[PDB]
């Protein structure tokens, strides 16, 4: 459970403009994702994240190192922002783009730690906003001129989707990826084989269950998800 | 790391689950104003029909039910203690479908009168109001938003309005709107000593 406290003491600390040479920028340009960040001395690197992967896989030790300090990095910033700690999500989103994490954490190439820890952020930092709130999925309450004549499953959710004032959802690529993710992993042999997959397939739940929570899933996509997500328990 | 996923997916399954019994619910409504609208601009028929969906598009796996209670008395057999616990209500709630359906549609109102739907509208809109500045009061917990805040609960005191059967369907209507959460969060705003406005206001909710 967050201590607003101390978190609200580290993001006025680490986030102050002073302390900015310890916190590695990514930055996304014409696009791919490049991260620079300075040495233990005054020497600035600017590289990108696919060759650093590459090399890491190679068993470049400077490429692991920085690689490491980064997902930390990045998971200290998905902790500092639990809870609604407004003053630290206003500067991650600014300086962390929903776009740019999107294409960091959709491809491949990347460990599969990193990927986690994106997504730990993403559902930490801009899903977890307040332009929303929990969805309470059965209502008492219901209009006499809402009701209609005849109602199907798609007629259904025609109402919820007038209802969402969201004309393009910012999120949709977003649950189009786990949908995908969730496919790929049922269709595997053994849905939980691999020690490191595994924290990226729970992260990927945890995200699609608060975004469910959340009432961004159509009734339809709800059952398909649920199919999906029978066959991978079994 | 792979049990917590397994939890959450049974939370997620739970949730889903509700879906259903709302779209139920608008059947069986919708079967409702279909035979009353028709009958008046038929008892026989409409049971037919509500008994028809209870037991299949809406089924939750493609093999008729059998593969969602394999997963659950599978996982009932696992050793995680909140995870066998999430399988047995799933399972006890999976067997009865019909008593939870009819029991949620007894508690069911039309809101057919139009001062109804102006009542709705109204309550609808100073809800979704106080849950925004609720949701950022550490902004204004220590100005424009304390009068708004006052006046929207001023607004709902005067709306609680006088008569017992008017009383009744007024109060049944606020708990369908659920706003006694709305209240109790208030009540349970960050507060410092010394602040007129903020006892005001918290008079109000009270």
């Amino acid at each position: 459970i967050a201590i607003p406290v101390t978190q609200e003491l580290i993001c006025k600390c680490v986030l102050d403009p002073k302390n900015s040479d310890i916190l590695i920028r990514t930055e996304l340009r014409p696009e791919e994702v490049w991260l620079t960040w300075t040495d233990k001395n005054n020497e600035h690197h600017e590289k990108s994240v696919r060759q650093l992967a590459q090399e890491a896989r190679a068993g470049n030790a400077h490429d692991e190192n920085v690689l490491s300090y980064y997902r930390y990095q990045l998971k200290l910033f998905a902790r500092m922002c639990l809870d609604r700690q407004y003053l630290a999500i206003d500067e991650i989103s600014q300086q962390l783009g929903v776009d740019l994490i999107f294409l960091c954490m959709a491809d491949e190439m990347l460990p599969f730690d990193l990927r986690a820890s994106f997504c730990h952020l993403m559902l930490h930092v801009h899903v977890d906003r307040d332009p929303q709130e929990l969805v309470t999925p059965v209502k008492f309450a219901r209009l006499w001129t809402e009701i209609p004549t005849a109602i199907t499953i798609k007629d259904y959710d025609s109402n919820l989707n007038a209802s969402r004032d969201d004309k393009k959802n910012k999120f949709a690529n977003t649950m189009e990826f786990v949908e995908d993710y969730l496919n790929n992993v049922v269709s595997e042999a053994v849905p939980f084989a691999n020690e490191e997959k595994n924290k990226l397939t729970f992260e990927v739940v945890s995200l699609a269950h608060n975004l469910i929570y959340f009432g961004f899933y159509s009734f339809s996509e709800l059952l398909r998800l649920t199919r999906t997500l029978l066959g991978i328990i079994d | 790391v792979v049990m917590e996923t397994k939890l959450k997916i049974l939370e997620i399954l739970q949730f889903i689950l509700n879906v259903r019994l709302d779209y139920r619910i608008s059947y069986l409504l919708s079967v409702f104003k279909k035979e009353f609208v028709e009958v008046f601009p038929n008892l026989d028929r409409i049971g037919e029909q509500a008994e028809a969906m209870f037991g299949s598009m809406l089924e939750v796996d493609d093999e008729g039910g059998r593969m969602f209670l394999r997963v659950l008395i599978h996982l009932t057999m696992h050793d995680y203690a909140p995870l066998v616990s999430g399988a047995l209500q799933l399972l006890f709630k999976h067997f009865s479908q019909r008593q939870e359906a009819m029991h949620t549609f007894k508690q069911v109102q039309l809101l057919i009168s139009a001062q109804d739907v102006e009542n709705y509208k109204v309550i609808k809109s100073e809800l979704d109001r106080l849950r925004t500045m609720v949701e950022k009061s550490e902004l204004w917990v220590d100005s424009e938003n304390y009068q708004i805040v006052k006046g929207i609960l001023e607004r709902l005191n005067k709306m609680c309005g006088v008569g017992e059967q008017m009383r009744k369907k007024q109060q049944r209507l606020l708990k369908n709107m659920d706003a006694h959460k709305v209240m109790l969060d208030l009540l349970q705003i960050p507060y410092d000593k010394g602040d007129a406005k903020m006892m005001e206001i918290l008079r109000y909710t009270h």
